[PDB]
RNA sequence: CCAUGAGGUGGCAAGAAAUGGGCUACAUUUUCUACCCCAGAAACGAUAGCCCUUAUGAAUAAGGGUCGAAGGUGGAUUUAGCAG
């Protein structure tokens, strides 16, 4: 009995999404990675620094958007460019969330002196996967 | 052969090696000043991005009132909470 | 039916020194996705057919590297996790390609990247005899 | 904010041996070399002797940045084991499968 | 005997002038600026207006932290140094006629120069 | 309160400038996108999970930009600028006479703020002596200064130059190596002429 | 001039409007230089303030206030034989190694052993 | 919460003893020599100790000389194993 990336089956009245539903052994198999780089290949570097970084900005920008939210990140760096992908809920208003986008993507390029932009995708309500 | 001790010792004043013969406590200051120490590389002057910074900006930033910090205001409900009880 | 007039074309001049002969682009995509790199090969095979130069291709064997982690925290050495890194090779090489060719073609082919892949350049060009010697 | 005051002494280690790397090393060759006098190997020695405490690179430890474990760290990822099995059971990280070989 | 074709040189964002002329407007298609979801999607002039300001508040609003923390942002950490995204700095510096005189025509304001003629 | 408006599936056209709708890299987008493909593990008696909450369609990279109508259209656009390869030079054989020395760098692109990466100093270059050379004692001079640079199956002579950390100076300093390495093979020593 | 860089700054400001297309996003990125610039050749920049391959390597002119088979002309050969194997110390650090230890040994002057 | 917190010097980390897991060998299928398999000799065994050298460190490990013994297949108390 392994406990790691998974969700207890409940009496199958609470909605689990995609990514905790299936285990982590099953990654690779049936999932994508959430981060998208190339540290962990084999002649590159920085691999630390990339997964640090990469928690933060996850970290914050869960903190910065929250109650929103209901699902884990994408994130997406070809090169130098750094591009995140987020699914949100119509909670609050149209003002408020391209306030924050702009907001935390001007904190995001000072702090990291890098070219770097995010996108979202509004749903009423979270998408279930099942119910376990 | 002394043929082939000129021949290195040429090839040595060619690629820039010392001519003359050294031994290998000496060839130690050689590879010495030409690999850095680890105390001067990156990797040990660098193991992480400070939690100073990090800390101290999310700090500010929630005393600007952004960042809903979870953990941070359970940490000070249950100081406030045993403020109460003494 | 809004189709512009007058298309704005950037400037370019041709200078006086000959542009430099590469003898082969050699260059090597290491990916985590097969399907990704035979995407991105497809690609790029066939911009260099658009383009106009010859072209070839191999696919280096998979490597991977393992290590062992301990599956428990505190103590439990008979029983590990273990993990796998996978890299995929792939190689494109171009011959008979002139220096701007190359200019042009590595600046949409690295626009063009992907995220999750690494693009190593081998370039090779010939060049006449020194002066001094 | 570090994690803990071994952190810290950790991290002002590391800091004074790179502030004071070079020279470290310079004193060390004029100590290992043995075709120089061996006057001037005891003078460097005694130096080195002198020289503060904390300025070497051999009291550091590779310890984790997360949560400051000193043992079952790797190098390239700086983490420790327990972390990485995280990142890698939430998918966090990229390019890493299960070796189900 | 040999024939060589001549170089060319080209500026950076010529390659890319050129692909964004290769391809037209999008058609039926609000601008890039904003975003593609439909709740997202400013549906009238009014509320498009009020929302990219709000986009540029939100700039100002990091204008604003960056200039008032630069210690968080002064870490280089991106190889090419960049005064665009370098912290902004508006310090006067201490007493000094000769160096505050060179100093006002960078700080671009009146009080400073009326202290300085003073 | 707000209302989302529909999906742009019914409002796009079926003749549609999807080159100009995709130009660059970006998200999938389903609101925009209107093919209905699904990806996600098939529940029992179920199916996977439809085009809108797929977030492993993100996940995966993105290629729905730059179709091949696309590509088309940016080659035929940059034909223009592209140059042509000399006529002349059509064989291997034929290259390396016209141009003998050899001469090859590299360097590696991978994600991240920072570019560079040390490997960018290595170079290395390659020459055959059958032809350079003209002589036989500065030859066997030469085989015998160097030890395995060479290699006489193929028959080049091959060195690498990583000394200096940018690859002009390394081009440089290689360039300066050969050229005083053949002005001392030229000339010779009492020593080496008694052998 | 500054009248003329005022009045440029405001045609300017005048002239910027906001881009509808990723390309113009991509021009704008790489008319503040924050975008990279292909070819990589990761030396963009960092040309080591135009240093020579025999600044670097050959320390001879550097090394003339000692004789050529003592001692410490033994050590300094070995310094400057490991820093021209050293790429990424420049001359400027090369320089200061060996400025160092002429300083060590000068101050170390009374023996000459 | 002048501390049960924090900072800097040192040693601590041995065995009268029993036991566990691994390595060496209780021989001639062994030991040595060149090759790894058509040969020739011996009739073995120190990964412990003493001395020295070397690797990095500011301050255990490998190598060289000496020491050349214990040791004579324990069986059903019980371990691993169904083929590469
Ligand atoms: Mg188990
Ligand atoms: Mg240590
Ligand atoms: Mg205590
Ligand atoms: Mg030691």
């Amino acid at each position: 009995k392994n406990r790691a990336a998974r969700v207890r089956v409940s009496k199958g009245d609470k909605p689990v999404t995609y990514e905790e539903a299936h285990a982590p052994h099953y990654i690779a198999h049936r999932k994508g990675w959430l981060s998208l780089h190339t540290g962990n290949l084999d002649g590159e570097d920085h691999a630390a620094e990339r997964t640090v970084e990469d928690v933060f900005l996850r970290k914050f920008m869960w903190g910065t958007f929250p109650g929103c939210l209901a699902d884990q990140l994408v994130l997406k760096r070809r090169g130098n460019q750094l591009e995140i992908c987020a699914v949100v809920l119509r909670q609050l208003s149209p003002h408020k969330y391209y306030f924050l986008v702009g907001y935390s993507e001007t904190l995001l390029s000072y702090f990291y002196k890098c070219p770097v932009r995010l996108h979202l995708q509004t749903v009423p309500s979270k998408v279930v996967y099942k119910y376990l | 052969s002394e043929y082939a001790f000129r021949m290195s010792r040429l090839s040595a004043r060619l690629f820039g090696e010392v001519t003359r013969p050294t031994n290998s406590k000496s060839m130690k200051v050689v590879k010495l000043f030409s690999e850095l120490p680890l105390a001067k590389k990156k990797e040990t002057y660098d193991w992480y991005p400070n939690h100073h910074t990090y800390a101290e900006l999310m700090q500010t930033l929630r005393f600007l009132g952004l960042y809903r910090d979870e953990h941070q205001d359970f940490m000070d409900e249950q100081k406030r909470l045993k403020k109460l009880r003494g | 039916v809004d189709v512009p007039k007058d298309l704005t074309k950037p400037v370019v001049t041709i200078s006086d020194e000959p542009d430099i002969l590469y003898k082969r682009l050699s260059v090597l995509v290491k990916g985590h996705d097969k399907a990704v790199l035979d995407s991105y090969e497809y690609f790029a095979v066939l911009a260099a057919k658009e383009l106009g130069i010859s072209i070839k291709v191999h696919e280096p064997p998979r490597k991977i590297e393992r290590f062992t982690l301990l599956q428990s925290v505190h103590i439990y050495k008979k029983h590990r996790v273990q993990y796998e890194m996978r890299t995929l090779y792939r190689c494109l090489e171009l011959e008979h390609l002139t220096g701007s060719t190359a200019d042009v073609y590595l600046e949409y082919i690295q626009r063009n990247l992907p995220e999750g892949v690494a693009m190593e350049v081998t370039k090779t060009q010939l060049e006449q005899l020194p002066e001094h010697i | 904010h570090y994690v803990d005051w071994r952190m810290w002494r950790d991290v002002k280690r590391r800091k004074m041996a790179y502030e004071y790397a070079d020279e470290r090393l310079r004193i060390n060759s004029l100590r290992k070399n043995t075709i120089l006098p061996k006057i001037l190997q005891d003078v460097a020695d005694e130096e080195i002797a002198a020289l503060p405490r904390d300025s070497c690179p051999v009291r550091i430890r590779n310890r984790c940045v997360m949560t400051s474990r000193p043992r079952g760290v790797k190098r390239r990822w700086r983490l420790s084991r327990i972390v990485f099995r995280h990142l890698a059971d939430h998918g966090q990280l990229s390019g890493i499968q299960r070796a189900t070989w | 005997e040999v024939v060589i074709p001549k170089k060319k040189t080209w500026d950076k964002v010529a390659v890319l002038q050129a692909l964004a002329s290769t391809v037209n407007r999008d058609t039926t298609a609000v601008p890039y600026v904003f975003q593609d979801d439909p709740y997202l999607m400013p549906a009238s002039s009014l509320e498009s207006r009020s929302f990219l300001l709000a986009k540029k508040s939100g700039e100002n609003v990091a204008k604003f932290i960056i200039n008032s923390y630069p210690k968080y942002f002064q870490k280089d950490i991106a190889e090419p140094h960049i005064p665009c995204l370098m912290p902004e700095y508006f310090e006067p510096q201490i007493k000094d006629i000769s160096e505050a005189a060179l100093k006002e025509r960078i700080e671009l304001r009146k009080v400073k120069a009326s202290v300085d003629m003073f | 309160r707000r209302k989302a408006l529909p999906p742009r599936t019914e409002k796009m056209a079926v003749d549609q400038d999807w080159p100009s709708v995709y130009p660059v890299a970006a998200p999938f987008k389903p609101s925009a996108v209107p093919l209905p493909v699904r990806m996600g593990y098939p529940v029992k008696k179920g199916v996977p999970m439809a085009k809108e909450g797929n977030l492993e369609l993100l996940k995966i990279p993105n290629f729905l930009h730059l179709t091949p109508v696309a590509i088309k259209k940016h080659c035929e656009a940059l034909k223009d600028f592209c140059t042509e390869w000399p006529a002349a030079l059509d064989s291997d054989e034929k290259c390396e006479k016209h141009f003998p020395i050899e001469i090859d760098s590299t360097d590696y692109v991978s994600s991240g703020p920072s570019v560079r990466n040390p490997r960018a100093r290595v170079v290395v270059l390659r020459v055959k002596l059958s032809s350079l050379n003209l002589d036989d004692h500065a030859k066997k001079k030469l085989i015998k200064l160097v030890g395995e640079r060479y290699c006489k199956t193929t028959d080049v002579l091959t060195i690498k130059t990583d000394r200096c950390p940018l690859r002009r100076q390394n081009y440089d300093y290689a360039v300066y190596l050969l050229t005083v390495l053949y002005h001392e093979s030229w000339n010779t020593e009492e020593w080496e002429k008694s052998k | 001039s500054l009248w003329d860089v005022e009045f440029a700054k405001q045609l300017a400001t005048v002239n910027e409007q906001p881009l509808q297309n990723g390309f113009e996003e991509l021009i704008q990125w790489t008319k503040e230089g924050k975008l990279w610039e292909f070819p990589i050749n990761n030396e963009a920049g960092f040309d080591d303030d135009g240093s020579e391959f025999h600044e670097h390597i050959f320390l001879e002119k550097h090394l003339e206030s000692f004789p050529k088979q003592g001692p410490i002309r033994h050590f300094m050969e070995l310094v400057t034989c490991g820093l021209s194997k050293n790429p990424y110390l420049s001359v400027k650090q090369k320089v200061e190694h060996i400025e160092w230890f002429r300083n060590y040994f000068n101050e170390k002057k009374d023996i000459l052993k």
